[PDB]
């Protein structure tokens, strides 16, 4: 529902179909105040990632310069299962 | 310039489609009949003709009640309605009963033949009949064509007879005109060989076109459950255009 | 494991005809449950009674306490967001494109912008394996790609109940081989709960974990596919093997022969 | 006594079939429209209306060439053919253009809706749409009904305008009557509110019946590839009987 | 064993489309010959080119010396008395009874009295196992009895060539079990020569004796079902197993997933 | 094509679709001159029995006393294969 920045933006709560419009855009403004791409994600407070949470996550990467102005870490044992199903782990720095 | 290219490709396939349907008609009628060919023609006269008897007799009455009610409202201002029995039986015999009874035959018994021969093509009954050796044009198609050329001129007469009797009901018995001047106005102005025979020859040319189209569309389908239903609207449209098209050509010759 | 759908003693009559006189089913969570039987019985009407489109007459459909028919119009519209359905022929909407087919359950339920819907369709059509086709109509689509699009439409909300209805009925062994992996893969990565209605004994014994066999209105046998063949009732034993001995017969009439005179 | 028992069983099912189609109409029109309902009505006006534009404009010309050629052959014996422009524009405006343009709309765009909603019922698109939660009456059926009530009264005017212009071609420019007495015979005898408006109200009652029947037959099919094609002849027959049936009732009221 | 039908290098084009560019087949006498392949190719048009209804364009169909197309109208009517055909959907004649269906190939070819025709139909409908039904129309006939009547019609002249066309396409394992015995039984007792077009690898490897696999216009492999799996071409090996590696692919296009921008 | 009598009617030649109308009736007149049913068949000169030859054979049994007056012997290794296919060897004295 909410996400903070600090130094590493962490996504917390649940992302499902009636909180995904402000949560996508609250993180979108974060990217443009942060240059030289250290914005690596440590998403771990997610509990019910259900492929829409992947959909807002790739859309943050779409704006980022080049095509990898970030990195993802500490996946909640289930979001990465979604990633191999869409064959996306040649495209996300999951390590 | 693709839309012009698609439009020119549309009417070239529709021209070629006429040439296949012309060669299909010369194979049916230029053949002496196979043994057993009259037993199927009597049965196919039941499906095409007798089932169409209810719609034509009822709808023929409803036009007669309209022609008697509209012809009285116009002929009462000029005060000459001894010509009411003439203009009712002259509108039907030469003009409406050849035309309207072909617009209801194209719907009820015209499109039903295209579903009947069409569903035999998707369910492979036509292809199975040929491997036995039986030719499906002579077996299936040809008793349906000859039951269409016969059953429509027998139906425009029942349309015209019920339309005049219905027009006699609202003219004489409800609006109150003279009964004797109704009938005696007919025999003066309505000849037989110029009006009743020319209303029958007009329906034989109409019965050929509403049946040769409605048979060819159900024989040259594309075998698909939604390709059949697209060829049942192709045969109501094309019949109603050739009825009204050959109307003006036959009217200009007969009454010009 | 807990049950998700508990069917408890219903009856459905389409006009002096008995379908499912008395029958009780259990759909355990996360577990592939197959329903087999002879053709003509109400197999694909059972999926419509589970899904809540046709109405029962003497029973209830239990979705975690709640009856289906007792739901309001704003809960039944919410409960149908937790269900998918892949039909017999891949019932696509032919008057609209592939991208409009997959986005149809998203736009009917949820209110999102176009830059998130067009990403979610590009993730659903990727997980099936049809990412490059997002603009063409569902004609010029091959028969092997027709059912795969309709799988992406039924899965486009992440439900917990997706009911396949004969997913391989007269298909090539290649296209049967692709679809039998996507039923295994997409279930296991999304925590689904599948229902396969089919009559194909080789795969259905080797893809299911609990098999119901309904024959004329009741259960002929149930259980894991070990004990289904070990507790073989005389109708199930003929069904799974295709034998010529049992309660369903070969001959039409047993009137000797010379007792008919062909006149 | 089985045939009388089968006949009584036939018209009881056809009576309760009316009651289902009446309750289906009260669910469509008694509802405020869903979001996006105008974008589909503009598209469904293309399929029903604009595709039907070619058959009506061409067939409307062929009746005008017949009405000018038949009305001249009768009005030349009585020697009064300054009333030629009246009887051509009086046959079309109150009688033929409401009726014939509904007998061609039932064929072309009437039966096409029954194939369109009918093929959605056998291929389970209607059942699949409901489990998502979308109600198929509001989504699929209701933009087709409102595109039928609008598109037919826009088509009888194009039928009546092309029919008079076609009748002016063979009357004035080919048979040789006076052009000024052709048009000035119209404005004396042909009012607007009694004739042109009463020819439009007659087609709104016709557009309701040729569309509510043609939608109900494609919604209450039996899902079968040869059960669809039997419901496309049920909707051409039932439309042509209710057009000619409500003809006499509306004529007796308006011109009695 | 001698060949009955020798197809030798034909081509069939239904309008700038290639079906069977160059292909040569052998139908050995008394031996079950199967033809398999992916759906959409001209499989059931090959049975029509063998049976002589559609015309070849660059080849010949050899029935013991004689070409099919070079036959007169009184030899081709005689050669079609030596052929049977069970179609895809059991193409019965719905406007006439069961007794009129089976007697239709007898009355079209031969001239016999009614007391011998009504005996021959009672022997043909007996050998299938439907001797009590001789008066009802082919509606109120079940789907399992629909194909069995159409087998009796195709066999009602004792031919030497009966070509089944997917005899079990989406049927119950009981009705599949009945029909797989009648293909074995009626062939062996009448010296037939069957052709089974199908795509069902378990029975087709265990009911046929020589299998042709056609894929896009040529043969991918042939032989007895021992050496078909031993000489496995990279397309036949994927076909008989349903694997995910070979010349027919899983994915639609290959653009990673970032080279598209969903706009 | 032809069949004799002597004391035991023997069927010879071929029975196929253009000789089966006189061959059925030539044997039918034989039955009514022969009382106390010794008319046992020793059909052995048949070479191409093709189920029509069974069809004329059962029809001789139809118009006989009771329902069984003929017994069949020495089947040409192929006609009896037809008989089990129609399940008729509870109905023909083949022994
Ligand atoms: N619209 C209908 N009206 C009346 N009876 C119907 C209708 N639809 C189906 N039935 C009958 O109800 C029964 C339901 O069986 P149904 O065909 O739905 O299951 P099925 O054979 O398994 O279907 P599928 O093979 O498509 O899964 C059938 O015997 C059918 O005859
Ligand atoms: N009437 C037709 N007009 C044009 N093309 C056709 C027609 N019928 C078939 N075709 C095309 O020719 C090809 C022939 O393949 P066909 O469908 O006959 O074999 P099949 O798929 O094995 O059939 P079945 O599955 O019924 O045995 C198909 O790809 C089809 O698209």
């Amino acid at each position: 529902v909410v996400q903070y920045l600090n130094q590493e933006l962490v996504v917390s709560g649940k992302i499902d179909f009636e909180n995904a419009e402000q949560q996508y855009q609250a993180g979108l403004a974060i990217i443009k105040k942060q240059t030289s791409f250290p914005l690596i994600v440590d998403l771990k407070q997610l509990e019910h990632g259900n492929t829409l949470a992947l959909a807002v996550l790739v859309q943050w990467l779409r704006q980022t310069p080049q095509k990898s102005g970030l990195h993802f870490k500490n996946v909640p044992e289930k979001m990465l299962k979604i990633i191999q199903a869409c064959h996306l782990q040649e495209d996300l720095h999951l390590v | 310039m693709n839309t012009i290219a698609w439009l020119g490709r549309l009417v070239i396939e529709r021209i070629r489609g006429i040439g296949v349907a012309a060669l299909m008609l010369l194979q049916i009628i230029f053949s002496l009949p196979s043994a057993g060919g009259f037993g199927r023609f009597v049965y196919q006269m039941h499906r095409v003709g007798v089932m169409s008897l209810l719609i034509i007799t009822v709808s023929g009455l409803f036009i007669g009640l309209v022609l008697g009610l509209q012809g009285y409202s116009i002929l009462v201002n000029v005060g000459s309605e001894s010509m009411l029995g003439t203009m009712v039986s002259l509108t039907l015999l030469r003009e409406l009963a050849p035309v309207v009874a072909a617009l209801l035959f194209a719907g009820r018994a015209g499109s039903a033949l295209t579903a009947e021969i069409g569903s035999m093509k998707q369910s492979e009954q036509l292809a199975s009949m040929e491997m036995i050796g039986v030719d499906p044009l002579k077996q299936i198609v040809s008793p349906r064509l000859w039951a269409g050329i016969v059953s429509l001129p027998m139906l425009t007469v029942i349309f015209a007879a019920i339309g005049i009797v219905g027009g006699k009901l609202v003219g004489v018995d409800f609006l109150g005109v003279d009964e004797g001047s109704f009938w005696s106005g007919m025999q003066n102005n309505v000849q037989f060989g110029h009006d009743v025979v020319n209303g029958i020859i007009k329906s034989i040319v109409f019965a050929l076109l509403c049946t040769w189209i409605a048979v060819f569309q159900g024989y040259a389908c594309d075998p698909t459950p939604e390709g059949i239903a697209t060829a049942m609207t192709r045969t109501v449209v094309y019949s109603s255009l050739c009825v009204l098209g050959f109307d003006f050509v036959l009217t200009a010759v007969m009454f010009g | 494991t807990q049950s998700l759908i508990e069917v408890k003693n219903l009856s459905f009559n389409r006009g002096e005809r008995v379908i499912y006189d008395n029958i009780s089913l259990n759909i355990r969570r996360g577990q592939i449950t197959a329903i087999m039987g002879p053709s003509g019985t109400g197999k694909t009407t059972l999926l419509r009674l589970i899904g809540g489109q046709l109405v029962p007459d003497q029973g209830e459909v239990l979705l975690d306490g709640k009856d289906i028919a007792q739901m309001s119009r704003q809960e039944l519209f919410a409960a149908r967001a937790r269900m998918g359905m892949l039909f017999q022929s891949g019932a696509l909407f032919t008057d609209m494109s592939v991208y409009e087919n997959v986005a149809f359950p998203i736009r009917a339920h949820t209110k999102l912008s176009e830059n998130l819907i067009a990403e979610l369709v590009a993730l659903k059509l990727e997980s099936v394996g049809l990412r490059g086709t997002e603009q063409l109509m569902p004609t010029e689509l091959s028969g092997g790609m027709n059912r795969r699009v309709a799988l992406a439409r039924a899965i486009a909300l992440d439900p917990d109940l997706i009911m396949y209805d004969e997913p391989f009925a007269g298909q090539d062994p290649i296209v049967k081989g692709v679809l039998t992996r996507l039923i295994r893969s997409l279930r296991e990565a999304l925590d689904l709960t599948t229902i396969i209605v089919s009559h194909d004994v080789p795969e259905t014994l080797s893809i299911a974990d609990y098999i119901y066999v309904v024959a004329e209105g009741k259960i002929q046998g149930e259980g894991t596919p070990e004990e289904l063949q070990a507790y073989a009732s005389p109708f199930v034993k003929q069904f799974l093997t295709g034998s010529a001995e049992g309660p369903v017969e070969y001959q039409f009439s047993h009137q000797a022969y010379l007792d008919n005179e062909v006149r």
